[PDB]
C-alpha cells in the first residue's frame, strides 16, 4: 500500500507489458518479467470499500485476477477455535510435523509434475459455460442500463479454471473448472466489489476507485454551487469563505473543503468559472 | 635453425584447403572471397568452420586443440594466396577469423584449463571503450651508426633493440622509431 509513485509506474508497466525498458548511462536494452505478483497491503472502516479505504489508484487493483479481504469476525466461537488451535500450536509435537512436512514434500512434487507436463485445452462445455458467464456479467448491469463486464474478467475466469483443470491432472478444462471459477469470482466480486453503502456490487468502485453514490454527490454538489453563483449573477466575483458558508449552510451534508474545491474544479473545467485565490469569478 | 613442425604442416594444409575446396557448385568458394580484400577498408577473411571441417579431421582437430601457437601461420597462408591472384600494395597484411563453431561455453567455464583454446561464448554488454592505434611491428634507426633495424615485434610492454648488427657503434640508448614506416592495428577494450 505504502510504495511510491515511480515504483507504481514501473509495476503498471511490468504487469501490462511484462517487460521491463532501460535507459542509462549508455546502457540502453529491453529485459524479460514475466512474473506472478502476490500483494499484501493496509488501509478497518465497513462504511467504504477495499479500494475507497486504502491508497492505491484503479489502474493496479484492476489487474488482479481475485482480491482477499482479511479482519476480525467478532465471533464467540471463532475466538474458541483460534485459541483452541493456538493451544494445540502451543503442544505441537513430531507426531504430527512430520506428517505435515511428508505432505508438503508429496505436494512440492505433485505442482513440481503438474506444471512439468499438464497442458488443459478448451471443452464445448467450458467454453458454453465460459461465455454463459460473460453473459451472467454483462446481464447484471442491464437493469442498471451500464456496463458490468469486460474482457478482462473473461481471462480471470479463463486462468482460475485452467489451473484447476490442472490441479486434477486433466489435460482438459471443462464444467468441474469454470464452476468453481465462477464461484471464487462471485465471492471474490462479493467481498471485494461491493458497496456497503447500499449492499450491491458496484462495478465502477472497480474502475474508478468510488462508488457511484460519491459521483451523484459531487454533480449534485456542483450543480447546487452553479445555482448559488447564478443567484449571485449580477456580481463579477465572490469571496470562497463566502461560497463555502453559502453552500454549507444550505446543505444537509456537513461539506467539506476538498468537496467545495472539487466541485469548484468541476465548474472551472466545464468553463463556467476561474479560481483566483480568495475570489471566484465567472466566465 | 629451429623449426616448429606442426606450425609448418598446418600452413601447408592450409593453403590446400583454401586453394582446393570447391563450393556445392564447383567453383572454389574462398577464391572468390577472397578479391574482396583489395579494397583499401578490408582486412580479415571469414571462414566457416563446417567447411573447415569437411577437408579433413585431423586438420579440424589440430586448428581447436593449438590454435594460439598455430595461428600466426595461418596469416602467412592467407597472404601468400592473396598476393597470387591481383595486384594490391606489398605493406598490406591481412587476417583470419571463424565462425560457425560446433560449441558454447559458459563464463563460469572460462577457466585456466583451456589458456590459448579455440572458444566460444555469449554475454551482456555493459561498457564500450575508444579505438586506439596499437603497435604490432616497429622500425627503428639506430642514430650512432645510422642503420635501420626492421622487424622488431611487440609483446605487451614497448621492447626495442639496444645494440645494433653495426659492430663499431657501442650504442645503448639512442635508437628513433620510424613512425613512417612501422605499422598498426586498431584496438578496442569493452
Ligand atoms: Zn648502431
Amino acid at each position: 500500500d505504502k510504495m511510491n509513485e515511480s515504483t507504481r509506474s514501473v509495476l503498471h508497466e511490468v504487469m501490462e507489458q511484462q517487460t521491463l525498458s532501460i535507459a542509462k548511462a549508455g546502457i540502453i536494452c529491453q529485459l524479460n518479467a514475466r512474473t506472478s505478483v502476490l500483494a499484501a497491503a493496509n488501509p478497518w472502516n465497513p462504511k467504504k470499500t477495499t479500494i475507497e479505504n486504502i491508497q492505491l489508484p484503479h489502474t493496479l487493483l484492476s489487474r488482479f485476477d481475485l482480491i482477499f479481504l482479511l479482519l476480525d469476525p467478532q465471533d464467540e466461537a471463532y475466538d474458541r477455535r483460534l485459541a483452541h488451535h493456538l493451544v494445540a500450536l502451543y503442544y505441537q509435537s513430531e507426531e504430527q510435523a512430520e506428517e505435515e512436512l511428508l505432505d508438503m514434500a508429496v505436494l512440492k512434487d505433485y505442482i513440481a509434475y503438474a506444471h512439468s507436463t499438464i497442458m488443459p485445452r478448451l471443452s464445448e462445455e467450458a467454453s458454453q459455460a465460459l461465455i454463459e458467464a460473460y453473459v451472467d456479467m454483462r446481464k447484471i448491469g442491464s437493469s442498471r442500463g451500464m456496463v458490468s463486464a469486460y474482457p478482462r474478467q473473461l481471462e480471470s475466469l479463463i486462468r482460475l479454471a485452467e489451473a484447476h483443470a490442472k490441479v486434477r491432472l486433466s489435460n482438459k478444462v471443462e464444467a468441474i473448472d469454470v464452476e468453481e471459477a465462477k464461484r471464487l469470482h462471485r465471492e471474490a466480486l462479493k467481498q471485494s466489489a461491493t458497496d456497503p453503502r447500499t449492499g450491491i456490487v458496484d462495478i465502477s468502485i472497480l474502475t474508478t476507485g468510488m462508488s457511484a453514490t460519491s459521483r451523484k454527490r459531487k454533480e449534485e454538489l456542483a450543480e447546487a454551487l452553479k445555482k448559488l453563483i447564478l443567484s449571485k449573477g449580477k456580481t463579477p466575483a465572490l469571496k470562497y469563505q463566502q461560497l463555502f458558508e453559502d453552500i454549507r449552510g444550505q446543505s444537509d451534508i456537513a461539506i467539506t473543503k476538498d468537496m467545495f474545491e472539487e466541485a469548484l474544479r468541476a465548474l472551472a473545467d466545464d468553463d463556467f468559472l476561474t479560481v483566483t485565490g480568495k475570489t471566484v469569478r465567472l466566465l | 635453425e629451429v623449426r616448429d613442425e606442426v606450425a609448418e604442416k598446418c600452413q601447408k594444409l592450409f593453403l590446400d584447403f583454401l586453394e582446393e575446396f570447391q563450393s556445392s557448385d564447383g567453383e572454389i568458394k574462398y577464391l572468390q572471397l577472397a578479391e574482396e580484400l583489395i579494397r583499401p577498408e578490408r582486412n580479415t577473411l571469414v571462414v566457416s568452420f563446417v567447411d573447415l571441417e569437411q577437408f579433413n579431421q585431423q586438420l579440424s582437430t589440430t586448428i581447436q586443440e593449438e590454435f594460439y601457437r598455430v595461428y600466426p601461420y595461418l596469416c602467412r597462408a592467407l597472404k601468400t594466396f592473396v598476393k597470387d591472384r591481383k595486384e594490391i600494395p606489398l605493406a598490406k597484411d591481412f587476417y583470419v577469423a571463424f565462425q560457425d563453431l560446433p560449441t558454447r561455453h559458459k563464463i563460469r567455464e572460462l577457466t585456466s584449463s583451456r589458456i590459448g583454446l579455440l572458444t566460444r561464448i555469449s554475454g551482456q554488454v555493459v561498457r564500450t571503450h575508444p579505438v586506439h592505434p596499437e603497435l604490432v611491428s616497429g622500425t627503428f634507426l639506430c642514430l650512432d651508426c645510422q642503420t635501420v633495424i626492421r622487424d622488431v615485434e611487440q609483446q605487451f610492454k614497448y621492447t626495442q633493440p639496444n645494440i645494433c648488427r653495426n659492430p663499431v657503434c657501442a650504442n645503448r640508448r639512442r635508437f628513433l622509431l620510424d613512425t613512417n614506416k612501422s605499422r598498426f592495428v586498431d584496438f578496442q577494450k569493452v
